[PDB]
């Protein structure tokens, strides 16, 4: 079974100080 | 999404140090673990299994149906199978203590500190009410339970943890003895209130009684359930005492503790006496029933077919 | 010392009696020698072509 | 003082109820506060303790029906482990030895049996009183022969083979 129970992601918004985590993660 | 559900969980980032063809890959495995972090790794894997699932749902509506191994609560997975899910969430950890961010949110405390001794202890704690009830209305649901699941369950789980038990737990040891004082308590001067249906309280008594731990803490103890031993002790002491005025004079609620209250005095002599515990175990709270009952003991040195078993007691005491 | 105690009397006779010679001990000498590697080793296999 | 009065009455029993009524709830009350014990008593007071209880338990030999045998020689099972070598030994000599004088009077009741009902009832019933005899004063001995064997073996006594004598 496991029927999904998902957590809101796509309402917050991402700071600032997170996108270089964001693209720095990708190139690595 | 990884992050931002993260960032929804009610959870603070701050900066705390500064982020440190072939690719030149940096060395990120000497950074260790905590177990704070752990749940913070499981929780941020157990996201993407979650947003995979969520997918596979609207998956096999299309397909209609079917079960797949895979589609599991992430408590169910093992090591084994989390070795191709933990990586993913494994490798942002460390890039997190790599470019300095910070979140803030003994182990015996937050593990089973309480136990399953406790855990039963609570739920005698419950009974007490339950017994209240059942007591008020002798003079409907909880009778049952009691007299079925809980009572066999301690009778096993003492004779299975009479030793390891014993000698290493330390809180444990100062609440089953308290624990073996309510018992002894629940019964009153009768047994015709529990009736014929549940004659196993007194087996249950003599196993809580020759399982004590605190047979030295207790006693040595800031005493703050040792009034309730003394109590136990002196209601005992007094029980046998009263005895005098039917054997050695001529019957009514006296005769039911001769074959349930004396033979738990014989097992908790026998368990005093076994292991040598007379260093400490006549101390405060203590010396004030031992008083009591070498004079009760004189009384009823004088003293039909209860002969053996007051010879057996005097015997083990 | 215990001899007369118990055994004796079950009738137990001691590993030496009709010897004039002291029984000779062969002890485990912890000094690593090279053998042959046997033919039928658990794990290592040596082929000859 | 205390056990005094005790070997007082060890004559003259033959009742497990009459005479030695306290005597039957207080005997294990010593038999375990002795062992238990400004300090160091004595043996001396453990060896007459056993060799009372030896004799109390001799003296309802023929008794019909008597159940206290099989609590005494359990209950003093633990104070024989601490006994004299030849205190004990010059009483359970004679206990033993009317054990046997009693089984060779009741074995020849089987033989001349081989009426018959009532000859088979009667040695039933006594044997089931020697049998129950010979199980409240048997484990009284074994425990004395599991110690002071040694000490027979390097030295021999004549005592010790006289007792395997009778016992066999």
């Amino acid at each position: 079974n496991f029927d999904p129970r998902p957590v809101e992601t796509l309402n917050v918004i991402i700071p600032e100080k997170l996108d270089s985590f964001i693209n720095k993660f990708a190139e690595y | 999404e990884s992050l931002k559900a993260m960032i929804a969980w009610e959870w603070t980032i701050e900066k705390a140090r500064e982020g440190e063809y072939n690719p030149q890959p940096p060395d990120l495995s000497g950074v260790t673990l905590s177990r704070e972090l752990q749940a913070m790794a499981e929780q941020l894997a157990e996201n993407y299994h979650n947003t995979w699932g969520r997918k596979k749902k609207q998956e096999l509506e299309a397909k209609g149906g079917g079960t797949h191994p895979l589609l599991v609560p992430y408590d169910t997975l093992t090591a084994k199978e989390k070795a191709r899910d933990r990586e993913k969430a494994q490798e942002l950890l460390k890039f997190l203590q790599m470019n300095g961010y910070a979140v803030t949110r003994s182990s015996i405390e937050k593990r089973f500190a309480f136990g399953f001794l406790q855990q039963l202890l609570r739920w005698m704690d419950i009974s007490q009410e339950f017994i209240a009830h059942l007591e008020a209305v002798v003079s409907e649901q909880e009778i049952k339970f009691f007299a079925k699941i809980l009572l066999p369950l301690i009778n096993q789980y003492f004779t299975n943890h009479c030793l390891y038990f014993l000698s290493a737990s330390n809180k444990e040891k100062e609440m089953i003895t308290s624990l073996f004082c309510k018992l002894a308590a629940l019964v009153r001067h009768r047994v015709s209130l529990f009736g014929t249906d549940a004659p196993a309280v007194v087996n249950c008594l003599h196993i809580l009684a020759r399982s004590l731990d605190a047979r030295t803490v207790m006693k040595s103890g800031p005493e703050i359930v040792k009034a309730g031993l003394r109590s136990f002790f002196e209601s005992a002491s007094e029980d046998i005492e009263k005895m005098v005025e039917n054997l050695r004079l001529g019957g009514q609620n006296l005769t039911y503790t001769t074959v349930a209250l004396l033979p738990v005095l014989t097992t908790l002599f026998q368990h005093i006496a076994q292991h040598q515990f007379g260093d400490d175990v006549i101390l405060d709270d203590v010396q004030v029933s031992c008083y009591r009952t070498l004079c009760s003991i004189y009384s009823l040195g004088t003293t039909e077919k209860l002969r053996p078993a007051l010879g057996e007691c005097l015997a083990r005491l | 010392r215990f001899f007369a105690i118990c055994g004796l009397q079950e009738g137990f006779e001691p590993f030496a009696i009709n010897m004039q010679r002291p029984v000779t001990t062969w002890f485990s000498k912890s000094l690593p020698q090279f053998e042959p590697v046997p033919p039928e080793h658990p794990h290592y296999e040596v082929a000859r072509m | 003082r205390l056990m005094a009065d005790i070997g007082g009455l060890a004559e003259s029993g033959a009742r497990y109820t009459e005479m030695p009524h306290v005597i039957e709830i207080t005997l294990p009350m010593l038999c375990s506060y002795l062992p238990r014990w400004c300090t160091a008593v004595t043996s001396d007071h453990l060896n007459s303790l056993l060799g009372n209880i030896l004799r109390i338990i001799v003296n309802n030999l023929g008794i019909d029906e008597a159940t206290w045998m099989k609590r005494l020689a359990v209950f003093a099972q633990p104070i024989v482990s601490r006994a004299r070598p030849e205190l004990l030994h010059s009483h359970f000599i004679p206990t033993i030895g009317r054990l046997r004088k009693r089984a060779g009077k009741v074995v020849a009741e089987e033989e001349q049996l081989r009426e018959a009902e009532e000859g088979e009832l009667l040695v039933r019933d006594e044997f089931s009183v020697l049998c129950r005899d010979l199980y409240a004063l048997y484990p009284l001995l074994i425990r004395y022969v599991d110690n002071n064997r040694a000490h027979w073996l390097t030295e021999p006594n004549a005592n010790a083979e006289e007792l395997f004598r009778m016992v066999g």
